[PDB]
């Protein structure tokens, strides 16, 4: 026997996803904006049919690595790695998608910043983050690959491009790859997205001539003993039960269940 | 016979903030009806002792929903969420599951 | 002397082809650069061939 519902664990209320999945969470879906909020939990609890991921089409790199390593995390802190209006001087922060829609408008994700020419120039960028927070801090970025080469002139003004992210353990070079593709939500090219973990005392570099889009919020992450994912169409209540299924909580004593 | 700790002696807490206590027993509790028995009570100063838990999760009547207790095999905790100026004295666990009948040392409460 | 440049190893079983890349890195002991350090595992009558 099972209550049939979700509550607490422990004096501490589970995240509750939604209709947004991890993705969508850490990379800032616009309908996903009452996550981003530095808080803390018990447990991960997920809607079985999201679908509100990754607006843009493209590759997420190593997704299910990123959700065995966000499994056992007990807390956030969201904090602005790169200032949108100041660590930009030559280039335009304004980036804007139909696939990516927030009420009946166009827009982009929440914790990434598109980046274009500004006066028909794209300069060389060279940016460095260093870690003081005593923490493991998760880094997320993406990789544009366009659909044909005027797009390309366009936006960032040169035939090859490249991104490379050094770190003391990451260290990988990328170059966008012009093909024709079926179209995915109503868009033909693509962003590849990728993430990584610096250590506290390490630092991050980014460098690039095209083709970037630029990380804005990153986390602070804390680990912990207890956590986990549980995917459930079971509403939240309260209780203060010691264990939980995705059913619904069990209290017993008994060595044994069937559920 | 059963020996029962229970942890801490003095457990000072402020008005209005929880307060934990926590009982350990050399055996298991469990009995052959399938219950557990172990009961937690409260003593004033100059006055009779009163029984605030009977078993691990049952509240007497008469009792203040303040108090909660839970616990299982060998290792239970009675939990106070609001501390308040009667909630002074000293708290004990006892166990009725195996002759004899054992007692604990006792916790004292005392407001900061 | 050459902007240019790769590394091929071909076996019977290996089969890769390496390019240099320059960007900047952190200094780690002291130095900024890297050495990316390969093996096999050669079978008995088998050759290797090394071109760079
Ligand atoms: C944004 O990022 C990108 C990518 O990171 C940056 O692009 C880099 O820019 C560098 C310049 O800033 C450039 O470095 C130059 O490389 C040239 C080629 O080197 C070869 O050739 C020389 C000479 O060989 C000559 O002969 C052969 C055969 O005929 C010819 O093919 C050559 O063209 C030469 O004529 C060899 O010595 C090398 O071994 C290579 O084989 C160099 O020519 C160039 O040198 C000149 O500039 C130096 C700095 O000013 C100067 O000290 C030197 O004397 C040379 O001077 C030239 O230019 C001046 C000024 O116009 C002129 O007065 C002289 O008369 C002469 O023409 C550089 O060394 C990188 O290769 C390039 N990397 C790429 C493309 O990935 C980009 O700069 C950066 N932008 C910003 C914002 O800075
Ligand atoms: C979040 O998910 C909903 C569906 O769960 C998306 O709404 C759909 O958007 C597509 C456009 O690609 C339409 O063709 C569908 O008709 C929409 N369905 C519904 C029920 O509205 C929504 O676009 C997603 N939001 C984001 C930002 O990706
Ligand atoms: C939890 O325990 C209470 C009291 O014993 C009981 O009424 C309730 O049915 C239990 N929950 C389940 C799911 O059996
Ligand atoms: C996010 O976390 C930071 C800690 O770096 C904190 O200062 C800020 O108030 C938090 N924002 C919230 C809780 O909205
Ligand atoms: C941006 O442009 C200004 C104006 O020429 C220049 O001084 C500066 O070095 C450029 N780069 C950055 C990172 O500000």
């Amino acid at each position: 026997s099972h209550n049939g519902k979700l509550c607490r664990l422990k004096g501490k209320a589970p995240l509750q996803l939604g209709n947004c999945n991890i993705a969508g969470w850490v990379l800032g879906n616009p309908e996903c904006e009452s996550l981003l909020s530095n808080r803390s939990w018990s447990y991960i609890a997920e809607t079985p049919n999201s679908e509100n991921g990754t607006c843009f089409p493209g590759d997420f790199a190593d997704y299910e690595e990123l959700r065995e390593q966000l499994s056992s995390v007990s807390s956030f802190e969201r904090f602005e790695i790169f200032p949108k209006e100041r660590s930009w001087p030559n280039h335009t922060t304004r980036g804007v998608t139909a696939a990516c829609p927030h009420a009946m408008k166009s827009s982009f994700y929440k914790n990434l910043v598109w980046l274009t020419e500004a006066n028909g120039s794209y300069p060389n960028l060279s940016r460095s983050y260093v870690n003081n927070q005593e923490k493991e801090v998760l880094v997320l970025w993406g990789v544009h690959h366009p659909s044909n080469i005027e797009d390309q002139r366009t936006l960032y003004r040169k035939d090859n491009a490249y991104v490379s992210v050094v770190s003391s353990n990451y260290n990988r070079r990328f170059t966008p790859e012009i093909a024709k593709r079926p179209k995915v939500r109503g868009q033909s090219g693509r962003i590849n997205y990728y993430w990584t973990l610096l250590e506290p005392g390490d630092t991050i570099i980014f460098e690039a001539t095209g083709n970037l889009i630029a990380p804005w919020y990153a986390f602070a992450l804390s680990r912990g003993p207890g956590s986990g994912i549980i995917t459930s169409n079971a509403p939240l209540d309260e209780c203060d039960t010691k264990c939980q299924t995705p059913q619904g909580a069990i209290n017993s004593s008994l060595p044994f269940q069937n559920i | 016979d059963v020996v029962m700790t229970q942890s801490p002696l003095s457990l000072p807490v402020t008005l209005g903030q929880p307060a934990s206590i926590s009982c350990r027993s050399s055996q298991g509790l469990a009995f052959l009806d399938g219950n557990t028995y172990l009961s937690w009570f409260q003593q004033r100063p100059g006055q009779s002792p009163r029984r605030l838990i009977y078993k691990v999760s049952n509240r007497d009547s008469g009792v203040p929903d303040r108090f909660s207790g839970s616990g299982s095999r060998t290792d239970f905790t009675l939990k106070i969420s609001r501390v308040e100026a009667e909630d002074v004295g000293v708290y004990y666990c006892m166990q009725g599951t195996h002759w004899p009948l054992t007692f604990g040392g006792g916790t004292k409460v005392e407001i900061k």
